[PDB]
């Protein structure tokens, strides 16, 4: 159980500055191993960031700086600029049953655009696949910044986690984001509940939209 | 320069064995440790194992031992990463790169791996029907492999309001993905409107006019 603790995200709009934290454990930065820092632009292979605690490899500006005090490991980031957009993990050597562990990563938001809540449209399945026997909710969730999104499927008011799928949120061509995703059940199953529910949280904030067999 | 180059893209079915390569070049291969990192779509980097290419000492991450084999050949400055059986599960992203005194300061490009028992299938299409002014209709394009398949909105003229969503892998080991388009209320019945799915793969062409209830 060697672990690095990141925060799952952290944001700051153009021209700020963000701080993102690494804890260790006793196995890694307690041992006094140097922790690293990568930096992984969606699409791409992370790239080396910070080395031993606080040096930089060239060609990464000294806006990026790094540090390790006690058993937290900090990146800070000035000046923030849209490009910085990524996830940054930190890592290290250890000395318990691995040798080498990386923290679970956190999502920089550069806040360059107003938070826009989503727009939930939710489909019921059609006639068409119906008769093929089959049955998918489709939830689709439009128009919402910054780019993340929980979905939550409800069968009349109980949670159901089984034949879910969700699409990671891309942006739209006018720039907001979008994300979809779809519940499958048996034609009988859609027929046998009261309604369905697909619930959307964005910033804290949930909408909600409910389709129901017996209408239309 | 210093680089490593992974081996191209896979897809594969489950049970099926397979082994990717790292090659290193610009640099002393063998006097440098090789990582593997797995990255799941979406997710987190996963240290896998790392491999001292010297004298072929490997060490697994506990949650890998046992389920792939670091290897590596340092005549040809290549290290190996390898299933005997590969699971669905194991679709992911597959990084390597070279401990260094600047740690992983060079990475493989990556080598994306599917994994999925489904033979090539072309997609079933289902309309979405529309049920501040306009309604959002759509298509759903459903259980077929493997990727890419195209969306159009009549034959191309309609792009406006257009977005097609990336596809999921389902549990079934078949993809699915969505199109929508935002269109004004009040030309429903009058415009008509039909997707245009495309899955070369599988020589499959469908349209499917999409209309209200």
């Amino acid at each position: 159980q060697s672990v690095l603790t990141q925060p799952p995200s952290v944001s700051g709009a153009p021209g700020q500055r963000v701080t993102i934290s690494c804890t260790g454990s006793s196995s890694n930065i307690g041992s006094g191993y140097d922790v690293h820092w990568y930096q992984q632009l969606p699409g791409t292979a992370p790239k080396l960031l910070i080395y031993g605690n606080s040096k930089r490899p060239s060609g990464v500006p000294d806006r990026f700086s790094g540090s390790k005090s006690g058993t937290s490991a900090s990146l800070a980031i000035t000046g923030l600029q849209s490009e910085d957009e990524a996830d940054y993990y930190c890592a290290s050597w250890t000395d318990g049953l691995s040798l080498v562990v990386f923290g679970g990563g956190t999502k920089l938001t550069v806040l360059g655009q107003p938070k826009a809540a989503p727009s939930v449209t939710l489909f019921p399945p059609s006639s068409e696949e119906l008769q093929a026997n089959k049955a998918t909710l489709v939830c689709l969730i439009s128009d919402f910044y910054p780019g993340a999104v929980t979905v939550a499927w409800k069968a009349d008011s109980s949670p159901v986690k089984a034949g879910v799928e969700t699409t990671t949120p891309s942006k739209q061509s006018n720039n907001k984001y979008a994300a979809s995703s779809y519940l499958s059940l048996t034609p009988e199953q859609w027929k046998s509940h009261r309604s369905y529910s697909c619930q959307v949280t964005h910033e804290g904030s949930t909408v909600e939209k409910t389709v129901a067999p017996t209408e239309c | 320069e210093v680089q490593l180059v992974q081996s191209g893209a896979e897809v594969k079915k489950p049970g099926e064995s397979l082994k990717i390569s790292c090659k290193g070049s610009g640099y002393s291969f063998s006097n440098y440790w090789i990582g593997w990192v797995r990255q799941m779509p979406g997710k987190g980097l996963e240290w896998m194992g790392i491999i001292d290419p010297s004298n072929s000492y490997t060490r697994y991450s506990p949650s890998f031992q046992g389920q792939v084999t670091i290897s590596a050949d340092k005549s040809i400055s290549t290290a190996y990463l390898q299933w005997s059986s590969l699971k669905a599960s194991d679709t992911a992203m597959y990084y390597c790169a070279r401990w260094y005194y600047k740690p992983f300061d060079v990475w493989g490009q990556g080598t994306l791996v599917t994994v999925s028992s489904a033979s090539t299938k072309g997609p079933s299409v289902f309309p979405l029907a529309p049920s501040g002014g306009t309604a959002a209709l759509g298509c759903l394009v459903k259980d077929y492999f493997p990727e890419p398949v195209t969306v159009s909105w009549n034959s191309g003229a309609l792009t406006s309001g257009v977005h097609t969503f990336p596809a999921v892998l389902q549990s079934s080991g078949l993809y699915s993905l969505s199109s929508v388009v935002t269109v004004p209320s009040s030309s429903l019945g009058t415009q008509t409107y039909i997707c245009n799915v495309n899955h070369k793969p599988s020589n499959t062409k469908v349209d499917k006019k999409v209309e209200p209830k």
